[PDB]
Order: structure tokens, then C-alpha cells, then sequence
RNA sequence: AUAUCA
């Protein structure tokens, strides 16, 4: 859901009215599952 | 007042004047350590005065651990005699004290943040990095570590009077920033 | 300007912008007639015109404080352009180009602030701290990834953006004692309340808990109950006291995890403060569930 | 730069 990252670290919900008054952006966070695999061969498998 | 700082450690240098074979030195000394791979010096020790010497191949030697200037020169002459006894053409020369450390207790807590703000150009205080305030005195040029407890450390002195001078100079300041 | 007719030391003069005149308020003599609109004149340098249609837009704004005075355009694609001449004239700019490239260490600071969630005012202080100390003989040969890691805490310590040194140890990199000495040779050229918002948020506590912890921690310091413990520990301990006092509790393990402190250490501060728990709490704190001052763990 | 006015 839409959130805001204030100057003092704290993140909290953000309603449309607070956005319009404090000139913020009514945006929410995008999160993606990332995986990092590793493989190796000697001088095909 | 009434408090006078106690000397805690004296560091000195001595030139033996001749090259040394460290394996030989380490082998013949009664209380020696020598691991070339870790540090390039024989770490020799004597019981009286209780000290530690760092002996190099160049013949230079660092003597540390003494609590008095007398003890420093005494222990230094002793280390030199050991080298002679082992067989090298060593000579006791250039004895010079390079660093003197002192400490005392003022018996009251100190407001380090206030002191750091007031004496900002000489002070350095980052309690999360190290709990004591580092005070860099101009005259004499001595470094003091000041703690909330009232314990004080003075270092960087070449002569005993400088330790005494610095404390005399700092005492009024410590008093101004007391807690009780 | 001063009126040639009157001459009184505080020269009372008005800028009648609307009539485009500069008048002496006393005698009324006009002291200047040519007068220019600075707002609209500044609109010609910093506009909204990115397309290129505005005939008024004729210049560009620069930053003489940060990049000195390096005026330089860039060869790029236009409407009628062959992709050949762009390459040649750009391959020709390569032979004319070291320190004019160390400005890409600003791109290292900008990408670090944005990875640390830092404001636009902090980057510009970190970039000015880095420009005035990266070529110093007083820094000589310090770890080059730990002198820009130290100039970010220098920029944060003026812009009032709470960032512990262990918070920048997580970013990059930092060798602790290495970027701690470098943070002092440049300096020659946090508190309990700082962490409380973030730690509490991660903790998932209410505003009520945060405020009380914040009040206790300050009082703890004011009281000087914790002689020299690190502020982070104090804060984590205070959070423990307040939270335990309220309904939604958090354990030492959970508080320590968020604060990045160890339970044993939180225990250490906590027990020191506990004795004066009464003095510590906000006055209109409402202990709930079953946790009154008497009942607090005391651990 | 968009919107708009006769
Ligand atoms: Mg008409
Ligand atoms: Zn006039």
C-alpha cells in the first residue's frame, strides 16, 4: 500500500490528503524476489 | 587539588652499536621469544626491573614497561650486558626516553560533552567510537584521555615535568565540568 | 546608491519595481530608470524547456561551488544526424581528456546516498567535503573507499540527518578504525533520540511506546544513569522498559535484533536504568496489560 | 512546454 519515507527514517502509511498538502508523491513500494546462483566447470558440467 | 599523576609506563631507545644474529640472541637469552614470521625482533625480558625489550638485527633496541626513568636506564644497561655476555661487541649508547605515560584520579565525574563543546579545537569526543575524550594540549604538547569517571591518562611526554605541567593546566577545566 | 541631493547616512531608498524606477524615498529623485526583472531573467537560465522551442531559454545554470567553472557542452544526436559523425567527434573528445574524471566519485557519493535513503542536501555536502579533502597531504594515503565513506557522515552531521557510523559501515565498507581516523583528519580541515523512530518502526510499536522510550532514554542520560554505555544500547534498553510497560511488548532478542545490539548488553543498560524507572517514564504514561512499574522485569 | 482566450 502507499507509504512515505520521512527524513527521520520512519516509514508509515500516506493518505491522499497528506500527499497533496506536503507535496509528496502517492506511491507505493515495489519489491521483487531475487536469487543469485553460482556454477563452475574445469578446463562443461 | 593535592593529586599528582602516577607514572605508568616509560619507553626508551638504545643503540648497541653492532649487528646481531637474532637466532643466536634468542637461543642464548634466558627469557627470549623470536618468530621472524610475526615480527622482526627478539622479544627479550628481565625480571628486575620488570621490562620487555625489542631487539633488532641492526643492534637498535627498544625498552618498554618501566615505571620510572631510573628503572628504564637500569633495565637498558642490563639488556646490553646480556647481549655482551652472549658475545657481541655491543656498547650501551644513546639511551633516550621517547614516551612517558601517567595517570590519576580527580575523584569526581566529568561532563565530557560540555568540555568537548567548550574546548572544541583541542578536543575530540566520539563516545560510540571510544568512551574517553581526547584532549590535545598545546603547551606542553601532551595528549590526555579524559573519562566520565574522573580517571585521567596523560601521554606523549619526553620529560616527567610535562606530565605534571599538563595535569596542573587541565585540573581547573576538569573542575569547571564536574557533575558532583 | 545614495541620493546626490539629500545624503542622509541611512540612505532610505525604494525600488518601485512596477514603474521600473529606483527612487529616493525622501526627496523623490529618481536614481535609476533601467530596471530588470530578475525572476523572469532567471527563467532564461533555469526553465522547464527541455525540448528546445523556447526562444527565451538561451542559457543554463551551473554550480560554481561544487564543480568550479567548467563550461562544456556534449556532442549528441539531433533531428538530422548521421550516427557516424557523433562517434568520430566523441572519439575525438577522448584524446583531449585524470582529475576531470575523479568527478565520477560524485557518482559514487550520489549512488551511496540513494542506497542509504539520504536527502539532496546531504549529497551536496558529501560532495563538497570530498572535493576539499581528496587531494590533501593530511590524508595522504588513506583507504580511498573509506575517505568518501567518512565525508558522508560529515555531510549528514551538518544537514541534521541522523546516521550512525555503523549505519555507514553497512553501506561501504568500512574498516572501522580506518574510516575513523580519516573522519578526524578531515574534521580538522548521535543520541538516544536519533534511533528511536526507526527502531520502533521495525519493532512495530505504537507512537505511545516510542515517545516514552524516547523520554526515558533522555532522562537516563540526564540522570547519567548509564555512565558510558553507547547510545544505541541506551536506546535499546529504554525501548525495552517502555515497551514492557505497555501492551505490545518486544523481547530483548527482538529489540536487540532491530537495534543491532546484543541482549546481554541491552540487559546491562536496562538494569542500570530500572532502578529509576519511576523517574524515567513520561508522566502521563499508561502502563497497560499487566505491566506497572512494580512489575517491570527488573532484569 | 501544456491548457486556454477572440
Ligand atoms: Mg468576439
Ligand atoms: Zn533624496
Amino acid at each position: 500500500k502507499p507509504m512515505v519515507n520521512e527524513s527521520d527514517g520512519v516509514t508509515h502509511a500516506l493518505y491522499p490528503q497528506e500527499a497533496r498538502l506536503r507535496n509528496l508523491t502517492y506511491s507505493s513500494g515495489l519489491f521483487v524476489d531475487v536469487k543469485k546462483r553460482t556454477y563452475e566447470a574445469i578446463d562443461e558440467l | 587539588s593535592g593529586i599528582v599523576p602516577t607514572l605508568q609506563n616509560i619507553v626508551a631507545t638504545v643503540t648497541l652499536g653492532c649487528r646481531l644474529d637474532l637466532k643466536t640472541v634468542a637461543l642464548h637469552a634466558r627469557n627470549a621469544e623470536y618468530n621472524p614470521k610475526r615480527f622482526a625482533a627478539v622479544i627479550m625480558r628481565i625480571r628486575e626491573p620488570k621490562t620487555t625489550a625489542l631487539i633488532f638485527a641492526s643492534g637498535k633496541m627498544v625498552v618498554t614497561g618501566a615505571k620510572s626513568e631510573d628503572d628504564s636506564k637500569l633495565a637498558s644497561r642490563k639488556y646490553a650486558r646480556i647481549i655482551q655476555k652472549i658475545g657481541f661487541a655491543a656498547k650501551f649508547t644513546d639511551f633516550k626516553i621517547q614516551n612517558i605515560v601517567g595517570s590519576c584520579d580527580v575523584k569526581f565525574p566529568i561532563r565530557l560533552e560540555g568540555l568537548a563543546f567548550s574546548h572544541g579545537t583541542f578536543s575530540s569526543y566520539e563516545p560510540e567510537l571510544f568512551p574517553g575524550l581526547i584532549y590535545r594540549m598545546v603547551k606542553p604538547k601532551i595528549v590526555l584521555l579524559i573519562f566520565v569517571s574522573g580517571k585521567i591518562v596523560l601521554t606523549g611526554a619526553k620529560q616527567r615535568e610535562e606530565i605534571y605541567q599538563a595535569f596542573e593546566a587541565i585540573y581547573p577545566v576538569l573542575s569547571e565540568f564536574r557533575k558532583m | 546608491l545614495t541620493c546626490p541631493e539629500c545624503k542622509v547616512y541611512p540612505p532610505k531608498i525604494v525600488e518601485r519595481f512596477s514603474e521600473g524606477d529606483v527612487v529616493c524615498a525622501l526627496c523623490g529623485l529618481v536614481l535609476s530608470d533601467k530596471l530588470v526583472d530578475t525572476r523572469s531573467e532567471w527563467r532564461t537560465f533555469s526553465n522547464d524547456d527541455h525540448n528546445g522551442d523556447d526562444p527565451s531559454r538561451v542559457g543554463e545554470a551551473s554550480n560554481p561551488l561544487l564543480d568550479g567553472n567548467n563550461l562544456s557542452t556534449r556532442i549528441g544526436k539531433g533531428e538530422t544526424t548521421d550516427m557516424r559523425f557523433t562517434k568520430e567527434l566523441n572519439k575525438a573528445q577522448g584524446k583531449n581528456v585524470k582529475d576531470n574524471e575523479v568527478q565520477a566519485a560524485f557518482a559514487k557519493i550520489t549512488m551511496l546516498c540513494d542506497a542509504a535513503e539520504l536527502p539532496k542536501i546531504v549529497k551536496d555536502c558529501a560532495k563538497e567535503a570530498y572535493k576539499l579533502c581528496h587531494d590533501e597531504k593530511t590524508l595522504k594515503g588513506k583507504s580511498m573507499e573509506s575517505i568518501m565513506a567518512a565525508s558522508i557522515l560529515i555531510g549528514c552531521r551538518r544537514a541534521e540527518v541522523a546516521r550512525t557510523f555503523k549505519e555507514i559501515q553497512s553501506l561501504i565498507h568500512v574498516k572501522t578504525k580506518e574510516f575513523g581516523k580519516t573522519l578526524n583528519i578531515m574534521k580538522n580541515i548521535a543520541q538516544n533520540l536519533t534511533y528511536i523512530p526507526r527502531f520502533c518502526s521495525h519493532l512495530g510499536l505504537p507512537m505511545q511506546v516510542t515517545t516514552s522510550a524516547e523520554y526515558t532514554a533522555k532522562k537516563c542520560k540526564e540522570i547519567k544513569e548509564i555512565a558510558g554505555k553507547s547510545p544505541i544500547t541506551i536506546a535499546v534498553v529504554s525501548i525495552y522498559l517502555n515497551i514492557l510497560l505497555f501492551q505490545i511488548p518486544i523481547t530483548a532478542a527482538k529489540v536487540g535484533q532491530t537495534l543491532q545490539v546484543t541482549e546481554g548488553t541491552i540487559k546491562s543498560g536496562y538494569k542500570i536504568l530500572y532502578e529509576h524507572r519511576d523517574k524515567l517514564v513520561d508522566p502521563q504514561l499508561i502502563a497497560n496489560g499487566v505491566v506497572s512499574l512494580d512489575n517491570l522485569p527488573g532484569v
